């Protein structure tokens, strides 16, 4: 045998090494052919749905979801004990190749990596095809295919069309180095941006309390008041909450909602080249303000789905929705206005006029938290190559990288009906940021329900089916702001 | 919006009678339904809870296995058929529709926790006596 | 989930009803929904959620949740407010909801 | 014994059947009928 | 502790006593002493 | 008399297999 | 000195569903008190709704002008219909402004008044950046949307430049 | 520069941590809802530029600086409690208190309580002294002085107010017409906000409603007026049958190509601010003026060790609530 | 330490996150420190 089975976790100091081994099976895609694909192949009635590209016989390996590398215990042992983590070194191995014919033994499997990032990088878009979360499962390698420039369903002049080690006693391996990225924050701030003040002491700044003397004619006056503990809304502040792009509030109670379709028509979107795209998930904003937990922003969350759920028009219970409540300290709520500006000059003949900022780009002083990562969620994304970017961290969450983990392309060398089964052991190393807090009282952290139940969460049922009961998020620990 | 009941009668101990709830004026599919039983002098007792499309049903302990629940979506009807009635079951039965959710678990949006029953039915008296 | 067997108050006053709860019941943070029924009539949801009054509900009817025991404070007691109140909450260990033991408010006028 | 001889765990690596042409995310329920045999000395 | 560990147990003990003050009933009595010892 | 004979040390350190807990308190001793 | 062979929104793999879901149907339809929240997979067949990590770059809308004198309005709007900034009570035309696609693809006759390979990463100069919900849709009133004419910077924006004074701060100092 | 002063430190809260919230002052506004704590410790605030009975000999003073920034940092809120600008004055040391998370005035479980006694600290009798050396992190120089490729800076409009009341509207617009931002449902006045010019050149009797503490007019070169729009944008398409329409831009995020000036520092104004520890931020310089820092001068926490009164001969387990009245004084050099 | 390879996550200790008048293991408005509940040590699980 050309390799062994490695699954484990090694908790060492400030580092954690995770190793996952899975058995996989790779068929032939496109009958060893490359083929053009487009929207017209489906009929492509919507311009917003218009696309063009090619399907390839190649497969690829997507480990980009966290649940591949962390058992539910390890994710618990992690999130409760640490303020942050981030990958350092990647290591990948493809061993124990077996080739079949249709079933009898035989051939080579071609496999290679793109180190210079020349081929289209499709991993960071959160597609299915990930390694299975439960080590006993066997994951069929998903087909590779890509998209490029288009006009309607037709291609255009600039559109583009796109060496491998050959292998049954052979193996394939490489090592990969994560570039420096900041720790993905996993904590909730104890203080809210506007509560930073010392409640016991006055400010030396002033605010304007009275613009008139009383009731009557010709009452205009200027009266000022010390910004102080009794009135905390008016005090001067050095920093302001992060950017916002409003989402339509949706009531998770069916009755509260409007009795008409509003999915697309009332959705936020951004416009590119005449094609409108839903703004998803969008900038990081707290889902709901304290006191209402049942609402969620429309596309402002990552909506996963439960086991046995799939495809079209599933019920509400089926899909599981992530929660962004913790970032409510530094960030504006997703379905609420940023604030107010004045729309005019007050005259003696005209009252002041205000308006609701729906969206605000960056201003000096804006601080924010990025979107939390989930055990079921993606890990990294690929920063596009452009002239300039701002805060490259990806909008679904995770670590933005200009040079993220390379793709691993794979296909069978060709006909005879043929498929290849094999093994994969992938190893990522993570750096840990320890919890230094001096907080006196015990803090909220993940726990299983001790009460009796039919089944164990994160365990297989009587038919062997494995399921992950709820989205789990990193930020449980608390820092001072 | 209306929720009714039917099927009540005089059972006598030991025999079964189906208990059906027909409902119109609201989408049948988008709401989860409850049955709640009330003895004459005793507080409301929650008999059963069935999710939308009827995929998952979790009975109360007392009635477990001696009741069943069937929800037919096409005719907008809720059917609770029971079995092996004793004289402890003589009481009204209210057809309920769950909507409101216990706050923190609303995102998971399970079949259970929708114990909020905004509106519910007229009730029917099922009397088990010899 | 246990309620007082009887509560009694005079018109024009402040009446309070409180249902203490277990860890399996209210420790989890599950919302506590209050119901009222005029006698011999179908019960009506009163305070959906921890403290919210739905459309078509009097402002005076207000209730909250603290610790394991929710409370409901009616202000400006009216004759129409004499009826049975019921505290429900989900119980984790049971895995099904548990209503309270029932209460009859007594308007003393 | 507080440390008896360790349990020696063994199983066959499951070998899949012909996977369908177009990708299906569901884990594979189809396998080749198989068993293994060998020698054990202790 | 209780969340991350199977067991704990004490190893060493280090005890100190300092910043003594003596009072008289109130003002400082600066010449008084305090008897302190351990039984090992 | 005008000398301080000790500082106020109250903290905890998490080191490997060890945990070091320092607790300082103030006492008052009558007769 | 190059152009992209991929649009910002088409970076997806066409052959694979995401594991992400969206809100497919607010209303069951044709009835009073008939509202149901159905969810659906984001996938290849519907490419507008999928979750995406990066959004196109900032915009400050330019007025549109066409080469054909008939398509244009029969009035002089050169100064009145111009996008400007106001500094010390003096109004200055915005020229050329930030980098934006000069026209939508397929339409070569229209050009920005003060303004095409950047079109993939950048909003067209004439077109609004996007929509924003302007209220809460809760039974009494249906959901509404506004039009965003200009959009500042947001985390996750990527953009192209066009093909430094002494100050406390500057962002992307590359000359306009 | 060097400063030396004199201080008097009392006994706050009878040496007790006491929970506080708006329920003590009644909290009639959701905007003002807060939940937090108050400590018997005091602290030293030199953060403003113009800063730069019997004897008990055995009784002691407790001091520590928090160099890990583990406590809430209240020196960046522009509070009072500064050293006097005049070297001969005697000042009082402000009580230390902080805040934490709330829903209304009640605490979420995420709220964080801190016992300052649980840091290691130095104890001082009348003969001992205290010093430490803080090293500032690198910050930019504060600039003190007066077809295009660059555009003026950001704007979040302020309502204009006249100094002569007759030009001001006959209505109460202080708060109603104010500019603000929303945080988890609470509206908070925008103060001072972005750095912008206080008036158009030629009108000196006009000031921003909440935009100025003073007048920033020196920046009108590179920054637009607080009370004016950033400019205009096209809101539509022109056509043969549709005229060109435009609309005003009342708030402007950062754009590529922008240049701007920060806010000026004053003799009275603050020096530094703590950059909150977060994922991301832009132009971290604090909006009230001064030097932005992730690691400002640490908080210097100080209190007097409590000296108990005579305890009873019998044993009673209740913590001693009878203390000897005591206060301290000394000299501070910075 | 614990080398446990158990797959499903443990029972841990938490502070229940819900709005409350006071914080547990903190001081009430008179500064009386309070320990609301006894805390045992046994949460993590072992094999027998």
């Amino acid at each position: 045998s050309s390799g062994n089975w490695h699954c484990d976790s090694q908790w060492l100091g400030d580092r954690v090494i995770t190793t996952s081994t899975r058995t996989w099976a790779l068929p032939t895609y496109n009958n060893h052919l490359y083929k053009q694909i487009s929207n017209s192949t489906s009929g492509g009635s919507s311009n917003d749905n218009a696309y063009f590209g090619y399907s390839t016989p190649w497969g690829y390996f997507d480990f980009n979801r966290f649940h591949c590398h962390f058992s539910p215990r390890d994710w618990q042992r992690l999130i409760n004990n640490n303020w942050g983590f981030r990958p350092k070194r990647l290591n990948f191995k493809l061993f124990n190749i077996q080739v079949k014919e249709v079933i009898a033994n035989n051939s080579t499997v071609q496999v290679f990596t793109d180190s210079d990032y020349q081929l289209p990088y499709v991993l960071g878009s959160a597609h299915e095809g990930c390694l299975p979360p439960f080590p006993a499962d066997v994951f069929m390698i998903p087909q590779y295919g890509y998209l490029t420039l288009n006009d309607g369903s037709q291609a255009v002049g600039r559109s583009s069309f796109y060496p491998s080690q050959m292998l049954t006693g052979n193996n394939f391996q490489f090592s990969y180095e994560f570039e420096n990225v900041p720790f993905h924050s996993s904590y909730a701030h104890s203080q809210s941006l506007d509560r930073l003040m010392n409640p016991l002491i006055d400010q030396y700044l002033y605010y304007l309390s009275k613009t008139i003397n009383g009731s009557g004619q010709n009452q205009q006056t200027l009266k000022f008041s010390v910004a102080g503990p009794s009135n905390m809304a008016v005090q001067g502040r050095n920093y302001i909450p992060g950017p916002s792009y409003r989402q339509q509030r949706v009531s998770t109670t069916v009755t509260q909602n409007n009795n008409s379709e509003f999915a697309w028509p009332g959705a936020s979107s951004w416009a590119l080249n005449g094609r409108n795209s839903l703004m998803n998930p969008g900038p990081a904003m707290a889902s709901h303000k304290e006191g209402e937990d049942r609402f969620f922003p429309l596309s402002g969350s990552l909506i996963f789905g439960k086991q046995g759920t799939g495809r079209d028009n599933v019920d509400a219970d089926k899909v599981m929705i992530t929660n962004e409540e913790e970032i409510k300290t530094t960030n504006p709520v997703a379905t609420e206005s940023y604030g107010q500006v004045a729309t005019n000059h007050q005259s003696a003949q005209a009252q002041a006029q205000t308006g609701w900022v729906q969206n605000q780009g960056i201003l000096p002083g804006m601080v924010w938290q990025d979107r939390d990562v989930y055990l079921q969620g993606p890990i990294w994304a690929k920063i596009p190559h452009t002239d300039g970017n701002f805060h490259p961290s990806p909008l679904m969450g995770g670590f933005g990288m200009k040079h993220p983990p390379p793709q691993i392309l794979i296909k069978n060398t060709p006909f005879i009906t043929q498929y290849s089964t094999g093994q994969v052991s992938v190893e990522i190393e993570w750096e840990l940021q320890k919890e230094n807090s001096k907080r006196w009282n015990p803090e909220i952290q993940y726990t299983s329900n001790y009460y009796k139940s039919n089944n164990v969460e994160f365990a297989v049922n009587t038919e062997g089916v494995y399921s992950e009961p709820r989205p789990i998020g990193t930020r449980y620990l608390t820092r001072n702001l | 919006v209306q929720l009714v009941e039917s099927g009540g009668g005089v059972v006598q101990p030991g025999r079964s009678l189906r208990l059906s709830c027909a409902a119109s004026g609201f989408s049948f599919s988008s709401f989860v339904f409850h049955w709640v039983r009330q003895a004459p002098g005793k507080g409301l007792e929650w008999v059963a809870v069935i999710s939308y499309d009827g995929s998952n049903k979790n009975y109360a302990d007392s009635v477990k296995g001696r009741f069943t629940i069937s929800r037919d979506n096409s005719k907008n009807t809720l059917f609770l058929q029971m079995n092996s009635l004793s004289a402890d079951d003589t009481a009204v039965y209210y057809c309920a529709r769950g909507a409101i959710c216990s706050s923190t678990t609303c995102y998971l949006g399970d079949s259970y926790y929708f114990y909020g029953m905004d509106v519910w039915g007229q009730g029917t008296t099922v009397t088990v006596s010899s | 989930l246990t309620q007082p067997p009887s509560v009694s108050g005079a018109p024009g006053q402040r009446v309070t009803i409180s249902c203490t709860g277990s860890r399996s019941n209210i420790g989890a943070g599950y919302d506590v929904h209050w119901y009222q029924q005029l006698p011999g009539t179908a019960p009506k949801l009163l305070i959906y959620g921890n403290s919210n009054r739905p459309s078509g509900v009097p402002d005076r009817f207000s209730g909250s949740k603290s610790g394991t025991s929710a409370s409901l404070a009616i202000t400006g007691l009216q004759t129409d407010d004499e009826a049975d109140y019921y505290c429900q909450s989900y119980d984790s260990s049971l895995s099904g909801s548990v209503f309270g033991g029932g209460t009859k408010l007594t308007v003393l006028g | 014994m507080k440390h008896p001889p360790p349990q020696i765990l063994i199983k066959n690596t499951p070998v899949p059947a012909d996977p369908p042409t177009a990708f299906n995310k569901d884990k594979l329920n189809s396998f080749i009928t198989q068993y293994s045999t060998g020698q054990v000395s202790v | 502790l209780i969340n991350n560990n199977w067991g704990f147990r004490p190893k060493r003990l280090n005890f100190k006593l300092f910043n003594i003050q003596v009072k008289e009933v109130i003002a400082n009595n600066l010449t008084s002493t305090v008897q302190v010892f351990t039984d090992s | 008399v005008g000398s301080s004979s000790g500082n106020w040390h109250c903290d905890s350190q998490w080191l490997g297999d060890r945990v070091i807990t320092t607790s300082t308190r103030t006492w008052a001793l009558p007769t």
